[PDB]
RNA sequence: GAAACUGCGAAUGGCUCAUUAAAUCAGUUAUCGUUUAUUUGAUAGUUCCUUUACUACAUGGUAUAACUGUGGUAAUUCUAGAGCUAAUACAUGCUAAUCUCGACCCUUUGGAAGAGAUGUAUUUAUUAGAAAUGUCUUCGGACUCUUUGAUGAUUCAUAAUAACUUUUCGAAUCGCAUGGCCUUGUGCUGGCGAUGGUUCAUUCAAAUUUCUGCCCUAUCAACUUUCGAUGGUAGGAUAGUGGCCUACCAUGGUUUCAACGGGUAACGGGGAAUAAGGGUUCGAUUCCGGAGAGGGAGCCUGAGAAACGGCUACCA
């Protein structure tokens, strides 16, 4: 508690197999105390150097404890932020929750949570009740207010647009380092329909720039195979959308290049289900149909070089079987020459 | 009484100088702080000017930065091993720069799974020498800050030939 | 170059082991100016020495002087000796005087006693050096 | 005391901070111009 | 000494300011100001041993916190603040502006300006420097630091600084050809053309300067000031044109 | 450009 | 407006020449080797970030003088106990921003769905610091590319990444005056000054420092080095270089071109006298620089003192 003692105390007291170190015996009585203790300097406002470094110092002692105890400083974060209700009912907010306050207390829990996700990494312990739940609640809400809030209320929407971007931005951190090991069926329709469906209708006109929470996340699916049922959901709609963001006149490079990267892993990569089979045909003919505006777009020889691999990609697999495959393959290559051992491979 | 004056001391032919003047606050000396391994103790120092020195009289913690991979993480100090100019200050364990310390595994430990996922692969690669110290639980560091001025016991991980070398020397 | 008790190192001089680019130790070395050619063997060299023109933390400002070296006994640094005429107005007469001048010298430079070096005064190297030798002929 | 002349001079003051960073961002705006100019 | 020096005796003060041996036994100390004790003008000697405007200390301290004098087109009440070459002063109760400008004998002369030439000084570069936060900025011979200088600005040009504002209006390099006023040594005061700047690796480079009765000279660049280009000075010159 | 150009007289009285 | 707190000065000035023989000093260099109150010019919106359970329409005694009152001592610019009360003293602590691109409309004085970015101070580590001779066009212009600076010289300036701190700063200060907006509220906004505050530069300074130059003495020829003398490495110390000191190393350094030692009724110089010229003597003494405050030694304060019309010990 003492603030001048604080750090010195954290390496020698909380240091795993320290000479001063807590007992295994001694550990759950004496844990809850320092988690709450712990919680209570995170909450400090970082107003300066010192301050900032205190709430690194309070998250780096993380990975120390022991993961059901790192689990019970997550739950500390979240008991504030009331969300059974919503997952309890079909996924509404209600009114009253929709506050400044509330909105203020979950851009501190995620805030939390990003820092947690930048220390523990894969080692980050992820749970539905005490992470991921709050953590789509706080999505949802953020889209609540912005949508229903009036222009008057700069503030409170500027505050919600915050949330939005931190939370989008926290879930596509917690895919990455434990998406692979975490199992997501039960909470996947749940993902899909509070945050990746609202956003569906403009997410081609939004991304062109550069690559973004919400396109970082698709792109992840799209490489993993096991999250591809994801990309099944409403007709393919985050499968079309993200060839919205390639069918636009004005996507820039940045932007091209990870998407064609995601299709070829698509097209590389079969999966036993009906669902597949109309993806990768939805896949190749649109990334097909636009790809000679992109490739004068493409100002680096890299970005070129993985234009090719999807084409050899499509050979190998038998698409160019199909006429209209095969002429317009031919398109996109003569836009090429007007890498090359892959060329001549593929004429 | 520490005075740096080159007056009182010989002439390069050899002879003696006579006292020019007294001794001037301008060229004082002051005594030396031996840092030790003990509950942090500093304490400023008044200085010339406005400035201010900090006299680290004990420090268990210091930041030492792993240059191979580009971070620093803050670790606790276990002890002198080797001090390169009097090795009576690696007996009574005095930290001052270029001696040579060690530093828990911890910190930098969890980093490399955290960021690696590994306990890619060619970039987890690290040099062999630094995976048995990993393993042994204790990492050797050289001291890089002057505990007597600053009040910090900053270094950086000893690696490469310099590592083999003060190991041979150990 | 490892004679010593310390590991002697140019400061801040990092040379990372993983990227493993270069079977040489990387080496920084600067030109001390005044037309003063850097001599290769300081480019490739393997000694490491502070107070080097061109390898070390040391800078040749204010004068440049000449001298013929009288000693070479010690270790890294020589005694040269500059002789002159000093006039007499009441015999209106020269005389004959000289000084010692000790300056340090790198191990690039291998000085005999007898040859001519041109020096360059740079910071107070100890107690009574106060130059660096910069041209040997 | 809470007077008004005290609530004059915390305004005053925040005015001219604000100020100060308005003209800072002119100057460097105007730099950036020239330096676009000459390039 | 212990400390620094606020005393200065007569015989010791700079022989340009003209003051009488006998007066007294202490001359006004220049204050710290924008230029060197040596090379300064304090105010309480142009307003007193040169203007003649005030008898003795007393009334030029009354002039002062008047607030009738301003220098560098601010108001000061210091008697001993150090004016320097190329500063500006104005007396609008009288109407006058000044420019403190050598005569050929050296000293400072009083050379009456208008108020458009008041509105403008002349400062040579001494530094060019990248300073916090990446901005370059340039120090000028009476120690002002104008930020986001033009990038030709170099060390030993001359920069035209509006005195309302204090931003750079113009410049001029430092080139053979260039019209340029000396402010220190024995040619003090004169005024030439460059023909050559002579440099010397770790040595003071030296300039020759001819006038306009064709005589050369050689001098210190540290003493050299650019005013303009041949025949078209930036500034009012005194009478005589910096000749002999 | 050029300088500024440049710009009280006695007065008598006898008596006794 | 007494007294007292607070801030500044007292480190300038004046006096004397005891000590001092490469020391001071004169001339001439360097700080890429460092501190620097003050003067002068620049210089700091970080929106947000859970207990908002919230002072910023402004936080405490974690506090006292002057003052009231009770007292000691022969005596001093001696002061004890108790009761009070302030800050530009002391200790704490906050309050819907700006900038990049920008789809889409619109074709400009354009609007902006949204993707993004966000202080200083200290310490360490790392990184940067180097055949477009074409096309169209309205005949103008547009289309693609550039992108740090200085020094003779740098690990320079500056910037960036990761952490760090018994760790700072980012106005809780004051005078004069009452203008402007309105939804008429002691609502919002607002002038001219003073004093403070981070960093840089400038100025006044300070410290070391490169080279040449001092009277008599050889019946002073070898000196220095055990207890640093010369140099190397590492550390401590300092504002900082450096045997300045410490630990380990080598054996070095000066000298008949007079080292070393001794004498000096030796502070050095600008100068003064004499002389036809060469020379000889004097120079405490109106200006500069150095040292001292009866003699040694050691210190608080402060930007600046080894201060003595500041302090402590020892000797007379
Ligand atoms: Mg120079
Ligand atoms: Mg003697
Ligand atoms: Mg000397
Ligand atoms: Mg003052
Ligand atoms: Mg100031
Ligand atoms: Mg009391
Ligand atoms: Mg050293
Ligand atoms: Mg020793
Ligand atoms: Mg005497
Ligand atoms: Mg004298
Ligand atoms: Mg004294
Ligand atoms: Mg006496
Ligand atoms: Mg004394
Ligand atoms: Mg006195």
């Amino acid at each position: 508690l003492d603030d001048t003692l604080f750090k010195d105390e954290i390496t020698t007291f909380l240091t795993e197999n320290g000479s001063q170190s807590i007992k295994a015996e001694d550990e759950k009585v004496v844990m809850p105390y320092v988690l709450r203790i712990f919680f209570g300097r995170a909450q400090v406002p970082p107003t300066s150097g010192q301050k900032r470094s205190r709430k690194i110092a309070v998250i780096s002692v993380l990975p120390n404890f022991k993961k059901p105890y790192i689990n019970d400083f997550l739950s500390l974060a979240s008991e504030r932020l009331d969300y059974n209700y919503f997952f309890g009912n079909s996924h509404q907010i209600n009114s009253s929750k929709a506050t400044l306050k509330t909105i203020r207390r979950m851009t501190g829990f995620v805030n939390i949570v990003n820092s947690t996700l930048s220390v523990l990494r894969t080692n980050f312990p992820l749970h539905t009740n005490s992470v991921l739940q709050p953590l789509i609640y706080s999505i949802a809400m953020a889209y609540y207010v912005l949508d229903t809030e009036s222009t008057e209320e700069v503030h409170l929407r500027k505050m919600a647009s915050n949330l939005r971007q931190q939370g989008l931005k926290c879930l596509s951190s917690v895919f990455e380092f434990v998406g692979n090991t975490f199992d997501w069926s039960t909470s996947m329709e749940d993902i899909y329909a509070v945050v990746v469906k609202p956003r569906i209708s403009h997410f081609s006109d939004e991304n062109l720039q550069q690559p973004s929470s919400l396109l970082r996340l698709f792109l992840y699916w799209a490489h993993n195979p096991s999250l591809y049922q994801f990309l099944y959901y409403d007709e393919f709609a985050t499968a079309t959308a993200l060839m919205d963001t390639i069918s636009n006149q004005h996507v820039k490079e940045a932007v091209i290049g990870p998407i064609i990267e995601a299709a070829d892993s698509i097209i590389r990569n079969p999966v036993n289900d009906d669902h597949y089979v109309d993806l990768v045909t939805l896949i190749c003919t649109s990334c097909l149909k636009i790809l000679p505006s992109l490739y004068v777009k493409l100002s680096d020889s890299n970005s070129i070089s993985t234009f090719l691999n999807l084409l050899v990609s499509i050979t190998e697999m038998g698409f160019i079987q199909d006429d209209h495959v095969r002429s317009r393959l031919i398109s996109s290559l003569i836009s090429i020459l007007k890498d090359t051992q892959k060329i001549l491979k593929i004429l | 009484g520490i005075s740096r004056d080159s007056r009182h001391k010989r002439s390069a032919t050899g002879a003696k100088r006579a006292q020019f003047r007294k001794k001037r606050k301008f060229e004082l000396g002051r005594q030396p702080a031996n840092t030790k391994i003990g509950a942090k103790r500093i304490h400023s120092v008044r200085t010339r000017g406005g400035n201010k020195k900090y006299r680290a009289l004990r420090i268990e913690t210091g930041n030492f930065s792993w240059a191979s991979e580009g971070i620093s993480k803050k670790t606790r100090i276990a002890g002198v091993v080797y001090h390169p100019s009097n090795n009576e200050l690696v007996r009574t364990n005095t930290l001052t720069k270029a001696a040579i310390v060690q530093i828990d595994a911890t910190p930098f430990r969890q980093w490399f799974e955290a960021h690696y996922g590994q306990t890619r692969a060619a970039s987890a690669k690290i040099e062999s020498s630094v995976e048995s110290q990993f393993s042994a639980g204790r990492l050797y560091a050289c001291i890089s800050s002057r505990p007597g001025q600053s009040g910090r016991c900053d270094g950086y991980i000893l690696e490469g030939e310099e590592l083999a070398f003060y190991l041979r020397r150990l | 170059v490892q004679s010593e008790r310390a590991f002697q190192k140019q400061p801040h001089i990092f040379n990372n082991p993983k990227v493993k680019t270069s079977k040489r130790t990387k080496r920084w070395y600067k030109n001390a100016g005044l037309g003063f050619k850097t001599p290769k063997t300081a480019i490739e060299g393997s000694y490491i020495d502070k107070k080097c023109p061109f390898t070390g933390l040391v800078s040749i400002r204010g004068k440049i002087l000449t001298g013929t070296v009288v000693s070479t006994k010690m270790h890294r640094t020589i005694v040269i000796r500059r002789a002159y005429l000093h006039y007499i107005p009441k015999y209106n007469r020269y005389e004959k005087r000289h000084k010692n001048v000790p300056v340090h010298v790198s191990p690039a430079f291998r000085v005999q006693v007898g040859d001519i070096v041109t020096v360059g005064q740079c910071r107070p190297i100890s107690k009574t050096v106060r130059f660096n030798v910069v041209k040997v002929s | 005391l809470v007077t008004p002349q005290r609530l004059q001079r915390k305004r005053h003051q925040r005015a001219l901070k604000v100020r100060n960073a308005q003209a800072q961002r002119e100057a460097a705006a105007e730099y950036a111009q020239l330096l676009a100019k000459r390039l | 000494a212990r400390g620094p020096k606020k005393h200065l005796k007569r015989l010791a003060a700079p022989h340009h300011w003209l003051l009488d041996k006998l007066s007294g036994c202490y001359a006004p100390r220049p204050s710290a100001g924008p230029h060197k004790l040596r090379e300064s003008l304090p105010l309480i000697v142009f307003l007193r041993n040169r203007l003649k405007y005030a008898l003795n200390g007393r009334e030029v301290k009354a002039i002062l916190m008047q607030r009738h004098v301003k220098v560098d087109g601010k108001v000061r009440t210091d008697t001993t603040y150090p004016a320097g070459f190329m500063d500006v002063i104005t007396l609008d109760a009288t109407n006058e502006n000044f420019r403190l400008v050598y005569d050929v004998k050296g000293r400072f002369a009083v050379h009456r300006i208008t108020d458009e030439e008041a509105s403008y000084k002349l400062g040579k570069v001494k530094k060019v420097q990248l300073g916090k936060k990446g901005v370059p900025y340039v120090v000028t011979h009476d120690g002002r630091t104008i930020r986001y200088p033009d990038p030709n600005i170099k060390v030993n040009d001359t920069v035209k600084i509006d005195l309302a504002s204090g931003k750079i209006t113009d410049f001029i390099k430092f080139d053979a050809g260039k019209l340029v006023y000396v402010t220190g040594g024995r040619n003090l005061g004169r005024i030439g053309t460059i023909v050559h700047k002579e440099r010397h690796d770790g040595g003071f480079d030296l300039v020759h300067i001819k006038d306009s009765l064709d005589n050369t000279f050689v001098t210190r660049l540290n003493n050299v000031f650019v005013i303009g280009e041949q025949g078209k000075p930036y500034i009012s010159l005194p009478k005589g044109k910096g000749i002999k | 450009p050029r300088a500024a150009k440049k710009r009280a007289k006695g007065k008598n009285l006898s008596f006794k």
